[PDB]
């Protein structure tokens, strides 16, 4: 009933996945789509069907651009080369030159069929084509006439609405060559720079200089019996962006110094969220507290406003010179710390701002995991003689930080990949001097590695940085073992 | 309930006072925004409070445009309201997939054997550890051939944004079987003897029972694909289709900083999560 | 793949985008195609990775000197006005938008920066760069301070810099010389070191931007600021009574400030070549088109001749090109798009005391080589 | 330690949940409350110390006013019916945790827990998490807390209320040998009346927050002051046959019973304020009921229920026009099947009397051990 | 209808908990098994159910092999020790549960729950949810489910182990009043002994997970297969006192007691299997311990324990040379103070003899109805 529906899609889909190319995606939509059909069908595996749509999930979108992306580290994916091949000669074969004259040229209709006419502006002659139907590539050969067309010129919405007929219409002069469609106004001789033989070598139509794939560089170059073409392909280069890591002293000087940033900035936001969330859900749900459900929304309000809009408001707050925090602590104090210039100062203000932004979470945490503790706990500490504080570290706290763990360790991998607080708020605080590669102070291992492949110039090297992110993440495959 | 010494007030007065400040200081950055909303003008330096009230911002936030006495009718710059909508449902139907996907993989964890249980566990998380910020080059590759096949999940969709956010539940997987290995066993035995299959036990006794943290996931998940940036602007391109967290970039150019119209966008940013917080008291 | 059947422009938020869609609706009107201008952040950027996928815009918009590294990296298509079309604009526009003999995009207008004096507080403005700190003494204590600039970008630093001596790349007969750069001299140091003298005597802050200097002198705060033509629009509402004159000469030597063309390709991915070449040539580049955008945000001295005329008359417009004649048209090489990302982490990182001028322009001089 | 209630109210917003109470404990006596469940037990033994505020009236222990003094300075511990372990701690810090906190004393701490831990063999559990114990030992090292602290005044809510029904019985003997050991006062809470008469030098019945009746376990057994406290006390329920007053005398009362054979005895009973024709209810012991052949006042039935107990024999049997199956107790073992006919004997003696609202008429009987 | 195991043996990895054991239970029979808490109790009602694997060993239920079989098809019902109620499902869904998937009938479902809930009290109970139940109520809702299901086989885990002392009393008749009306197969899991002598036909006496006695509650009291049983069975525990056989013959042992004042007393008792001078346990019940006038096997000791439970009186007694107190128990009421001296009379003829192995020896005397 269902099986075979779903079946019909295995062989809609699989069939076509081998054709048109794409041999890269092939194999793991047949590869998932089978597993998924012997899991539902018998009976035999029924515990795989609750986790089979889980993990199809975690495949496709987490698994999969993973062992792409460290596919892309073998390669000189760049700025430069950025497409296939196929794609490349398609972006070179696309463009073309301007060879003959302009001319302007009209629409005029004649009954259902429609009549093309041109106009010589060096000779002042007028020329006319027989009368055509719209459609498909054709050919006008135009012929000198003194004499008006009969019907009103079209206008400018009418050449509009038949644009896509009008420009498969090759006219060619009497005395001159082929001339197509430039705008809704002229036509102009327009042939393709580059045509493609038998092999795959692109020769120039205006130059006559011939070009060949080089694939040690991925470009199109000038062959000698020297020029580069620059829109570029992508092409495998083996392990030399993964030596370059271990071969360059400026890629490695601040990569192993932000490192320690990114660890220390994460351990100081795991435990500064975790005290402020863990103080307050102690006091909202405290007896003797007055407006608890009043202070419980307001404490919260900063979760129920976007990270990024926070993060962007906090920006403008913080400014040095100008910016509403330093006009109130230079009234009182008479200081003015530099929020983005000193590297400190800068990830003092990361930490203010990412302890504003992290407290609500481990608040909301702390309050259902608060309540897995038995009140009598209290009331025989009660009848010992405990205070308030008593209660805290004797109790509270070691009774609350196993259940915490797991998520606070999870806190440490959010917080150690942070990258949207970085960007936004400083983009890598103050420059780190001196480097190959574009780095700051603030910046995290996700930021260097953005920095290093996305940021517009110090190179755009896509490769490079998924080499290091490989590199990132099969170390931190040490935390597995 | 329970007598208390030490006068109590001591303790009680002063902890009214420490948090009466302290969220006075979580509070004036927000109360900024609704200031900086209300002044005349974009000028990103100006008076802490304003001389009067100028309402610009918020009436170019709700696609009304303004004319100032200079220049005539200026229209609104952005589609606020549209890039809201746009949020909530790439987060709202993110955060349902999530949900089903996390809850019946956890099911299936905490109740029923299958071999290697816990390395798969243990591999999720630890595969969920690397960021999707260097995944961009791979990803934009992924929905560009998958975007030619199934056309409303490929690049420039919404589906799309959301079938790449359907991959992070490994954290929220471990949460849901954390808390059914809380639940009681006796009631799915019961339930086994009555005649329940294990989906029966499931929908019938189990989900019933588990609203709570059902609840907190989804919270947690709308919260997350609210204010997602790399992958969303990644993706998304056409202006009309921007979620909040693409477009509201668009308010800061250095040339063109619009920092009042900016504000005004940004308290209406506030509401869905709010919205969520207060239909949240179930 | 970029939508066939309409058209998606890209402009810098700075300049008219506004009446620039007004042109658009216009087109609309006489050919029912839909023209969707938009101003996304960091422009310059945005498209060289949007257009190399075969996405973004069908009509860019920046300054030419940005247009030699688009047109190299092959984002734009050759541009195809006949002889007619070309005699409509000035011929020097037409050279900075040629790159290996081809022209690949349709210029504009001219830019040039120029100092924009509050006529109130300072009714003569200074002549030179040496009086400025002697005259925010004399506003500072009045409340008021003299002169705040954006220095976040090396375009509005450039002039200062340039002055005693400094230079991009050094043009021989024929060609630019690549090898020849002109930030390391003694010139370029002796500028940038003026500067940052400015701020080590609190006359000025090493981290004013855009933002906040049109703040000030639209405020009424500062009696000067240096700025082109597309922010005239925001003083002539905040109702200051200001002039525009030229640029203070720093050493004797006159400040030489980098003069771009707005310059409008055509993405070489587009599937409406044919189009935006009749809305740029038969309504863009026309008296009513550019009057509209001009209205929204001046463009300052436009390519088309006839307009140009009309504007001529106006002493704003001729003190842009005022400037403009002392400065030097900025190169379309693609190493001046690679210029501008050291100048900038140079001026910044001299401006902020972290390095010296001299070091902090050494390491911008043996990164443009390489 | 002398510890004394004075009209003790509870209430809960508008809910009376204990009338005024007054209650006199003596130096080292050991006081029982026992009741159903949800009659108030542990609210009292809470307001005692400390966890639950007293409403309205006077609490004094040691003959100071205790109503507004904190927990910890009414010189009471408590053993918590759910022992209130501390998870992450272990034995010998659970056991220590009361001195620990303030006062803190290395030697004095190892001595009072190894002394307490000899008693209650638990010095081979002190380095163990309360986890990995069994319910009964918990339960030692929850009174072994307490006996640690050495309060004047012990308070037990329920101790043995959660074992094995042979370790509950051994338990028992503890507590009384603890108790005459250290001859302190001790406020213990039980449902079981088993525990109530076994333990207590004075018993306090509770009847949903109302103190029904107070003294000797012995006095409450032979002599009840209501109909539930004579229900309450007994290992099987006592005997209710509702009765009808027919005559009066100065020393004696004649009831009918319900019966179809209209049968009439005088019970040797109070008869101040009684009245001819009211609705009473006959009480009887089934240890109290007599063999038919020694007896006159024979009641014959049905039986239903033989419960062969070894020690003792148990035969419910229906009464005819009474819906309540009477309940029989004698020693050793008696041959009689399940469904035959059954006799016994009514001794007028030991039998009990209730008025309409359900109070005890005084029995005259004297009774050796009062 | 009818269930019986063979040769059954449940492990957890290597620990073997139970070896081999026998039970073969008869159609309509109440069995309880009874035990110490950890002894296997639920284990073995679990494996009954299929909520439990059997390692080794065949289970039948009405002459068919269930093993294999899924609980859901083995016509079987249980009552939980936690109750297992729904806690967001209503009393009339909890009941129905079963019922009301796999095929639901709107009009019996509210027939079969009006007639259960009629039977014990739910009528108006039936729209509440388990949380405004209390204990005593949610029993009787955990029994009704069941009742509903009406299967073969009932399994009821501890239902009166969380219940009030006299609510647990109460609860006993409802159960035995149950069974002789449904007529049908009862497993019956306790800790105490009383409900085993009571309700059971058929008592199994679990220890260590070993079955160490099988047979009706009367033959378990008199004459017990081990000292475990006998020390299981009986109010308060069988008095045990460490023996020397000192002669054998064919119908009777001699065995001598530690004291000073050596006695050596005939017992009545199986001489099988038994040695001279091997130390042995000599058992006597409370109960069973004369008054010292009667005998002349007499035991004198210091009064340790007055317990006046009203309706008998029990007595432990510090015995010099054997340090456990010598428990006595005697009906009505007996006037004794604590510490004074008390002797008592020890029957040979109803003594009980264990050996090292705590095996017992047959008792020859023939105890009425066994
Ligand atoms: C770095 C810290 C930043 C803090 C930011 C928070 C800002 C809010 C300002 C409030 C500051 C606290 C001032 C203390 C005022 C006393 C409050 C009080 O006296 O109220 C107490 C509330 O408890 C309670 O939070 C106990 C009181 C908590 C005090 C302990 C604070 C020390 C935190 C440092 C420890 C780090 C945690 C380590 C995490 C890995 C009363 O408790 P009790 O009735 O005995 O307990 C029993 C009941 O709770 C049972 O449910
Ligand atoms: N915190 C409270 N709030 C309201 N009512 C309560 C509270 N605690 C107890 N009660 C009521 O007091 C009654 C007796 O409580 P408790 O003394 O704990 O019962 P018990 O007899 O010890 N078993 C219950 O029926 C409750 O309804
Ligand atoms: N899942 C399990 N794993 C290991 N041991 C178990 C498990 N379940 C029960 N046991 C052991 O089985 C013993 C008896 O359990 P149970 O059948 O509950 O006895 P009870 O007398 O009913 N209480 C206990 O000592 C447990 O240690
Ligand atoms: O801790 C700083 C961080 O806290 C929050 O991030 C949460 C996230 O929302 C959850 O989904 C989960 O993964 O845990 C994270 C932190 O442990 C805030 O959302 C974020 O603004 C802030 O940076
Ligand atoms: O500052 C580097 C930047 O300078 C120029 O950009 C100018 C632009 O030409 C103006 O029209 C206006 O928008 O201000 C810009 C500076 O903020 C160059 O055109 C550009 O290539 C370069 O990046
Ligand atoms: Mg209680
Ligand atoms: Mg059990």
């Amino acid at each position: 009933s269902v099986l075979g529906l779903l079946g019909l899609l295995v062989g809609y889909l699989v069939v076509l996945m081998y054709a048109q190319g794409e041999y890269l995606f092939a194999i793991t939509t047949l590869i998932l789509s089978s597993a998924g059909l012997y899991i539902f069908a018998n009976r035999k595996a029924y515990a795989w069907r609750y986790v089979y749509p889980g993990m199809a999930g975690m495949g496709l979108f987490v698994l999969f651009p993973l062992v792409c992306t460290i596919a892309i580290a073998f390669t000189n994916y760049s700025s430069t080369n950025q497409l296939t091949f196929e794609r490349a000669q398609e972006v070179l074969l696309d463009r073309s030159w301007q060879a003959g004259k302009t001319y302007n040229f009209g629409l005029y209709p004649a009954g259902d069929e429609w009549q093309l006419a041109l106009s010589d502006g060096e000779t002042g002659k007028n020329y006319l084509s027989d009368a055509f139907k719209f459609g498909g590539e054709q050919k006008l050969q135009l012929k000198e006439t003194t004499a008006q067309p009969e019907g009103e010129r079209a206008n400018l919405r009418v050449i509009t609405q038949n644009r896509q007929a009008l420009s498969d219409i090759t006219a060619i002069l009497p005395d001159g060559n082929k001339v197509m469609m430039s705008s809704l106004r002229q036509f102009s001789g327009t042939q393709p720079l580059y045509t493609l033989d038998g092999d795959g070598t692109l020769t120039n139509n205006q130059s006559g200089v011939k070009y060949r794939p080089n694939n040690q560089i991925g470009f199109y170059q000038s062959i000698t019996a020297d020029e580069k073409l620059s829109p570029g392909y992508t092409v495998t280069t083996g392990w030399k962006n993964f030596t370059r890591v271990f071969t360059d002293e400026g890629i490695q000087k601040p990569f192993l110094a932000i490192f320690v940033w990114t660890v220390v900035f994460s351990l100081i936001t795991v435990f500064l969220t975790v005290a402020v969330g863990m103080v307050l859900a102690c006091l909202v749900q405290w007896e003797a507290l007055r407006g608890k459900a009043v202070y419980r929304v307001l404490l919260i309000l900063p979760y129920a406003v976007p990270s990024f809009i926070s993060i962007l408001i906090f920006k403008g707050l913080f400014n040095q010179s100008f910016g509403e925090i330093n006009m109130m602590l230079s009234a009182l104090f008479g200081v003015k710390p530099a929020w983005f210039s000193d590297p400190t100062t800068a990830r003092t203000m990361l930490i203010i701002v990412n302890t504003w932004l992290g407290y609500p979470y481990m608040m909301i945490l702390c309050m259902g995991l608060l309540k897995a503790i038995p009140d009598d706990l209290y009331e025989a500490s009660a009848m010992d003689g405990a205070g308030p504080f008593q209660n805290f570290f004797k109790i509270t706290l070691p009774l609350l930080i196993k259940p915490l763990t797991p998520l606070m360790i999870a806190s440490f991998a959010f917080n150690f990949n942070n990258f949207v607080l970085i960007q936004l708020l400083t983009n890598g605080g103050p420059d780190r001097l001196g480097t190959t590669t574009p780095a700051g102070y603030t910046d995290l291992l996700v930021n260097y590695t953005y920095r290093i492949a996305f940021e517009g110039g110090g190179g755009q090297d896509f490769g490079l940085a998924a080499a290091i992110a490989t590199l990132i993440f099969l170390l931190v495959g040490a935390l597995a073992i | 309930a329970m007598v208390q010494p030490k006068s109590q007030k001591a303790r009680l007065f002063i902890t009214h006072l420490l948090l009466l400040l302290f969220i006075a200081a979580i509070m004036f950055p927000l109360l900024m925004v609704v200031a900086i909303s209300l002044r005349q003008g974009n000028f990103a330096t100006g008076s802490l409070i304003p001389e009067q009230i100028s309402w610009d911002h918020w009436k170019l936030a709700l696609g009304f445009s303004v004319e100032q006495a200079d220049g005539r009718i200026t229209p609104p710059p952005f589609p606020v309201l549209l890039w809201l909508w746009n949020s909530v449902k790439v987060a709202g139907i993110s955060a349902i997939g999530i949900v089903a996907l996390s809850t019946t993989c956890a099911y299936a964890f905490a109740r029923m054997r299958f071999p290697g249980k816990a390395t798969l566990l243990k591999g999720m998380l630890i595969f969920q550890m690397f960021p999707a910020v260097l995944s961009l080059v791979a990803l934009y590759a992924l929905f560009d051939r998958l975007g030619e096949y199934i056309p409303f999940i490929g690049l420039n969709t919404h589906g799309g944004v959301i079938f790449a956010y359907l991959g992070g539940i490994a954290l929220h997987v471990w949460t849901i079987k954390g808390y059914f290995e809380t639940i009681d066993s006796s009631l799915e035995e019961a339930a086994a003897l009555d005649g329940a299959t294990p989906w029966q036990a499931f929908r019938l006794v189990l989900l019933p029972l588990s609203v709570p943290i059902l609840a907190v996931v989804f919270i947690l998940s709308f919260i997350a694909a609210i204010t997602e940036v790399p992958v969303a602007s990644l993706l998304l391109r056409d202006v009309n289709s921007y979620t909040l967290a693409v477009g509201m970039q668009q308010y800061l150019n250095p040339q063109n900083y619009l920092w009042g119209d900016f504000a005004a966008a940004a308290v209406m940013s506030a509401l869905p999560i709010t919205i969520v917080f207060l239909l949240a008291q179930r | 793949k970029i939508e066939e059947g309409k058209l998606v422009i890209w402009i810098n938020g700075d300049k008219g985008y506004n009446g620039l869609a007004e042109v658009g609706k216009k087109f609309e009107k006489d050919t029912g195609i839909k023209v969707t201008v938009e101003h996304p952040d960091k422009l310059e950027e945005k498209f060289p990775q949007v257009a190399a996928t075969g996405d973004g815009p069908d009509i860019i918009f920046w300054a030419h000197d940005r247009f030699g590294c688009y047109a190299q990296s092959g984002l734009l298509a050759e541009i195809t006005p006949d002889k007619a079309f070309q005699d409509k604009l000035y011929p020097f526009t037409w050279d900075a938008v040629r790159y290996n003999g081809k022209l690949i995009a349709y210029p504009i207008a001219v830019e040039a920066l120029s100092l924009i004096y509050n006529k109130d507080l300072l009714p003569n403005p200074p002549k030179t760069w040496e009086e400025i700190p002697a005259l925010d003494k004399e506003l500072k204590a009045k409340g008021k301070s003299a002169l705040m600039f954006n220095l976040q970008e090396p375009y509005f630093t450039w002039p200062l810099i340039a002055a005693d001596g400094g230079y991009a790349f050094k043009y021989e007969n024929g060609k630019y010389d690549i090898k020849d750069v002109g930030v390391d001299n003694a010139g370029a140091k002796a500028g940038l070191t003026f500067l940052v003298d400015l701020i080590k005597n609190k006359h000025m802050n090493a981290d004013t931007d855009y933002s906040i200097a049109e703040a000030a002198f639209n405020k009424g705060e500062t009696a000067m600021t240096i700025n082109g033509p597309w922010a005239w629009s925001n003083i002539d509402t905040s109702k200051v009574n200001y002039g525009v004159t030229v640029l203070p000469t720093f050493k004797g030597q006159p400040s030489k400030p980098f003069v771009g063309v707005l310059s409008a390709g055509i993405n070489a991915a587009s599937p409406n070549k044919e189009l935006a070449k009749e809305f740029l040539e038969n309504y863009l580049l026309t008296d009513e088109g550019l009057e509209a955008v001009n209205k929204d945000k001046p463009l300052g001295a436009v390519a088309l001749k006839s307009y140009e005329e009309e504007l001529a008359k106006d002493p704003r417009i001729a003190a842009t090109m005022e400037n403009a004649q002392k400065g030097e048209i900025m190169p379309n090489i693609p190493q001046m798009c690679a210029f501008w990302y050291a100048v900038r982490t140079a001026v910044i990182n001299a401006a902020s005391g972290r390095q010296t001028v001299d070091e902090a322009l050494k390491d911008a001089q043996t990164r443009i080589t390489k | 330690a002398s510890v004394q209630l004075q009209n003790v109210t509870k209430a809960w917003g508008e809910v009376v949940v204990s009338k005024d109470i007054n209650l006199d404990i003596h130096e080292g006596e050991f006081v029982v409350f026992v009741g159903p469940s949800g009659c108030g037990k542990s609210t009292l033994l809470r307001m005692i110390a400390g966890l639950e505020t007293i409403t309205s009236g006077d609490l004094f222990i040691g003959e100071k006013r205790m109503n507004d003094t904190p927990p910890a300075e009414r010189g009471v511990g408590m053993v918590f019916q759910s022992y209130a372990l501390y998870p992450h701690l272990s034995v010998a810090e659970n056991m220590s945790f009361g001195l620990k906190l303030a006062g803190a004393k290395k030697e004095v701490i190892n001595q009072r827990v190894n002394q307490v831990a000899e008693v209650l063999q638990l010095a081979h559990l002190l380095d163990r998490k309360p986890k990995a114990l069994s319910g009964g030992q918990r339960q030692r090292v929850a009174i072994g807390r307490t006996l640690v602290a050495e309060p004047s005044v012990f308070l037990l809510d329920e101790p043995l209320s959660n074992l094995d029904a042979a370790l509950r019985v051994q338990m028992r003997i503890e507590i009384s040998r603890l108790h005459k050991r250290l001859g302190r006062t001790m406020i213990y809470v039980t449902h079981d009346q088993v525990e109530a008469m076994t333990l207590a030098d004075k018993i306090v019945v509770l009847d949903a927050g109302r103190v029904a009746q107070v003294g000797k376990p012995l006095e409450l057994y032979h002599y009840p002051a209501d109909r539930f406290v004579a229900g309450f006390i007994g290992s099987p329920k006592m005997n209710f046959l509702p009765v009808k007053v027919t005559a009066t005398a100065i020393d004696q009362v004649q009831v009918e019973l319900p019966m179809p054979n209209r049968q009439q005895v005088w019970l040797p009973v109070e008869s101040r304020d009684v009245q001819v024709g009211a609705n009473m209810s006959l009480g009887i012991r089934p240890e109290h009921l007599l063999p038919s052949d020694i007896a006159d006042v024979i009641l014959e039935g049905e039986v239903q229920v033989v419960e062969q107990l070894g020690n003792e024999t148990q035969i419910h049997i229906q009464i005819p026009s009474i819906r309540q199956n009477l309940v029989y107790r004698q020693n050793d073992v008696v041959l009689v099947e399940e469904g035959a006919t059954f006799a016994i004997g009514l001794p007028p003696e030991r039998c009990h009397l209730f008025r309409e609202d359900g109070t005890a008429c005084r029995r005259l009987h004297k009774e050796p051990g009062v």
